[PDB]
């Protein structure tokens, strides 16, 4: 079968995160279920595994009594509870399955894996995004092609999508990724390439969609007059 | 409160086979080592068998012991009794830091 | 030397053997629960001997005392000393008539 | 931790590539079986081979797993167009009382030729001056590969504060694009004569400057 | 656990005076340190008070045949003791599991981690808690307020391996008593000198 997990989730440094592990079909109320964490920069680790039959916890000695995992039999799902988040929680969790066998080795093999949960925590929490339009000047344009766009600043959290004229522009669009700052803030860019003959008859407007904050700012772009 | 139970009087004609038991009350007999001592009257006791199956060098082969852990009893088997075998037999245990005899 | 144990074992006349206590060459001591708080055994390596002290002895303490080398503590001893006869009775020694 | 892996391994498309995994005598050398997994950058890892003796369904026979006593080895034949991932060692550890993974090996040699970069410098607009901040952006586009260093100067001294560089992403025509921001304030933005970004690509250095006044 | 490239003394493993039980078959317990072996295999698990008699070669039961079989040529050394104040707690400590049902017998020195549901009837169940199907893994009944036959016991077995390899983990030369002012014979790593 296939295991379906939720998407990205952002919490506070010192709060509790709540994610779920869904199973489609069967073979979930017969085998042990564990959790796998992969962190960019280090190796993979294993906090522990929970059997859904007897409801017995089995964690590792490297992790203290802070993370607790529960199991449900009515809807065949699992919940993860993790409080007191620290600075190094920026990783992804995986919902795995264990299928035991018989042999001299008798090692735990991870045949089935989940989707993934991008749980990141840092400072500079969700606030009101600010978008600044960008306009070309006389010296910036020398031929028949001008570069212009919209710059988006102090947005939280990821992911943020940018649409040009509600999807009316498809050729020549480019989306730039985000980057960490000193204060834990991100910034992206989005510029397009258009002929200079359409700068005085057709207007370009950037639409910003931010679904975790439910803000949609619509700002106009106009050419500079002095240059 | 672990005590070893032994038959007080055992009689058998020489040349035959007899079995001497040693039953533990609370602790299982297979938990600790069982030691049999054959003591002549007016003499110091001497170890006739140990480790529940191991005979010391010097004693005859006939002094053989067995353990029945299901019945919590230690058995010492004597085959071909002789005149010099007429002596007192005691079974020893350890429990937990407290040596208990039979 | 050798890392073995010592043990005192007494035997009343006509009765089974009774374990009193065990000692190491160090200060490790363990005593029988029936004989607890009454057994004081000490080891003096200079004179190459060990002695046992018994307190509040009664008329039921009449037993033949044996000192035994214990190669293995929870198992068998290997060497038994000759048993001295100890008789607890009366208040004075008196000549025969 | 208890399992060590090489950082990277080199190979050729058509020869045998073998990885060596070394642990301790209580996790792999005790007698426990080992498991190998592939960590594709973007997809969830799946099971490749368990116990080094059986073949799971959907896995090709080119992967071979062996245990030479205390060390486990994995060998492959031929480099296809999907081996751009990481290989890990998974075994039960009695000391850790659980499963512990390895370090990870990257399998790549070279796939990035050179190209000619082009940069654009755009001064902040009028509406950005009243926000008590100054974001200086110097965009770089149409370059290959995506390894460009960014240096900022104010015609008198290099600026070593607020310098950032984003990772480049693949464009529609298999090129890369990137941007670099600079956090400043409008108080000192007008005092300085000019601002510029300086980049170097395979020895080719280009410079573009703007004048706020 | 595997002990290799190490040296150890079993004298300190015996003067603890805290083990409730101790059995060692295949070698005399007082003469094992001087004998040299190749490898030492140690396994640690928990067991109840009524099952400590089951760790012996030559019997059939519920745990000694479904979790760890004891072969006839068993020269191991089993040590168990009571530590009920740390591995048990109030409210019911069920962290440790055990296997009760198995399809057939198993080879000794083999570990069984199969979590498949054992089938008793002739019909498949597809992983359900219905009829003719029961989970082989079951919980324990540990409690710190029990008696003596059902407490959690920490049992470990120390086995020895004899192969065509030189001694790796074995007892070294014992430090005998030092004597002086007598015509004795000594050997301090470079000479067999006799004298005071």
């Amino acid at each position: 079968v296939q295991l379906v997990e939720s998407g990205a989730e952002v919490k506070k440094p010192g709060s509790s995160v709540k994610v779920s592990c869904k199973a489609s079909g069967g073979t979930f109320s017969s085998y042990a279920i564990s959790w796998v964490r992969q962190a960019p920069g280090q190796g993979l680790e294993w906090m522990g595994g929970i059997i859904p039959i007897l409801g017995i916890a089995n964690y590792a000695q490297k992790f203290q009594g802070r993370v607790t995992i529960t199991a449900d039999k009515s809807t065949s799902t699992a919940y993860m509870e993790l409080s007191s988040l620290r600075s190094e929680d920026t990783a992804v969790y995986y919902c795995a399955r264990e299928n035991g066998y018989s042999g001299y080795g008798a090692a735990a093999n991870f045949d089935l894996w989940g989707r993934g949960t991008l749980v990141t925590v840092s400072s500079a929490s969700t606030k009101g995004p600010s978008v600044f339009p960008l306009a070309p000047s006389s010296k910036s344009t020398s031929g028949g092609t001008a570069a212009l766009g919209c710059l988006v600043k102090d947005y939280f959290p990821e992911p943020v999508t940018v649409s040009w004229n509600s999807g009316a522009l498809t050729s020549g669009v480019h989306t730039f990724p985000a980057v960490l700052q000193s204060s834990g803030l991100y910034s992206l860019s989005s510029v397009v390439t258009v002929p200079s003959s359409s700068l005085g008859t057709q207007t370009y407007i950037c639409n910003v969609n931010h679904k975790p904050s439910n803000t949609k700012v619509d700002k106009k772009v106009e050419p500079k007059s002095c240059d | 409160n672990f005590m070893l139970t032994q038959p007080h009087s055992v009689s058998e004609s020489p040349g035959k086979t007899v079995t001497i038991s040693c039953t533990g009350s609370s602790g299982s007999i297979a938990s600790n080592y069982v030691q049999w001592y054959q003591q002549r009257p007016g003499s110091a006791p001497t170890t006739v068998i140990y480790e529940d199956n191991q005979r010391p060098s010097g004693v005859p082969d006939r002094f053989s012991g067995s353990i029945d852990s299901s019945s919590n009893s230690a058995s010492l088997t004597i085959s071909g009794l002789k005149t010099e075998d007429e002596a007192d037999y005691y079974c020893q245990s350890y429990d937990s830091s407290n040596v208990v005899f039979g | 030397s050798g890392g073995y144990f010592w043990s005192w074992i007494r035997q009343p006349p006509g009765k089974g053997l009774e374990w009193i206590g065990c000692i190491y060459y160090s200060g490790s001591t363990n005593y029988n629960p029936s004989l607890k708080s009454r057994v004081t055994i000490s080891v003096d390596t200079s004179k190459d001997q060990f002695s046992l002290k018994l307190s509040s002895v009664t008329a039921a303490d009449t037993a033949v005392y044996y000192c035994a080398r214990q190669l293995w503590l929870r198992g068998r001893f290997d060497y038994w000393g000759q048993g001295t006869l100890v008789t607890v009775s009366s208040a004075s020694t008196k000549g025969p008539s | 931790s208890v399992l060590t892996q090489p950082p990277s391994v080199s190979g050729a498309p058509g020869q045998r590539v073998t990885i060596s995994c070394t642990g301790s005598s209580s996790n792999i050398g005790a007698g426990y079986d080992v498991h190998w997994y592939q960590q594709l950058p973007g997809t969830a890892p799946k099971l490749l081979i368990y116990g080094n003796s059986n073949r799971p369904s959907g896995v090709p026979d080119r992967f071979s797993g062996s245990k030479s006593g205390t060390s486990a080895s994995l060998a492959i034949t031929g480099l296809q167009a999907e081996d751009e991932a990481d290989y890990y060692c998974q075994s039960y550890d009695s000391s850790l009382s659980g499963s512990v993974f390895g370090g990870g090996t990257k399998l790549t040699v070279l796939g990035q030729p050179k190209a000619a970069p082009s940069v654009t410098l755009f001064p902040p607009s009028s509406e950005e001056l009243q926000a008590n901040k100054a974001t200086l952006v110097c965009l770089i586009s149409d370059f290959y590969p995506g390894a460009v260093t960014v240096a900022w100067k104010a015609d008198s001294s290099p600026v070593k504060a607020g310098v950032e560089t984003t990772t480049p992403s693949k464009q529609s025509n298999n090129k890369y694009a990137a941007s670099s921001y600079l956090s400043l304030t409008p108080e000192q933005w007008k005092s300085h004569r000019s601002y510029s970004c300086q980049v170097t690509h395979e020895g080719s250095t280009v410079e573009k400057t703007v004048a706020p006044t | 656990k595997r002990i290799s490239n190490c040296v150890a003394d079993y004298s300190v493993l015996y003067n603890s005076a805290s083990f409730s039980t101790f059995k060692c078959y295949g070698v005399s317990p007082t003469k094992l340190n001087d004998l040299c072996f190749t490898n030492v295999y140690a396994d640690s698990f928990v067991i109840r008070g009524d099952e400590v008699r089951q760790i012996a070669p030559g019997q059939t039961g519920k745990i000694a045949d479904y979790n760890y079989k004891l072969p006839d040529d068993f020269t191991g050394c089993v040590i168990a003791w009571n530590s009920n104040n740390l591995d048990s707690k109030v409210g019911g400590n069920y962290n440790y599991l055990y296997r009760l049902f198995r399809k057939s017998n198993l080879k000794p020195f083999e570990r069984d981690i199969s979590t498949e549901i054992y089938q008793a009837g002739s019909t498949p169940c597809n992983g359900v808690e219905g009829f003719n199907c029961y989970f082989p893994l079951q919980s324990y009944g540990f409690q710190p307020t029990n008696g003596v036959g059902y407490q959690p016991y920490r049992v470990v077995v120390l086995s020895f391996e004899l192969l065509h390899a030189p001694a790796t983990v074995c007892g070294p030369k014992k430090s005998t008593n030092l004597v002086k002012n007598k015509c004795v014979n000594f050997n301090f790593n470079g000479l067999t000198g006799t004298g005071v």
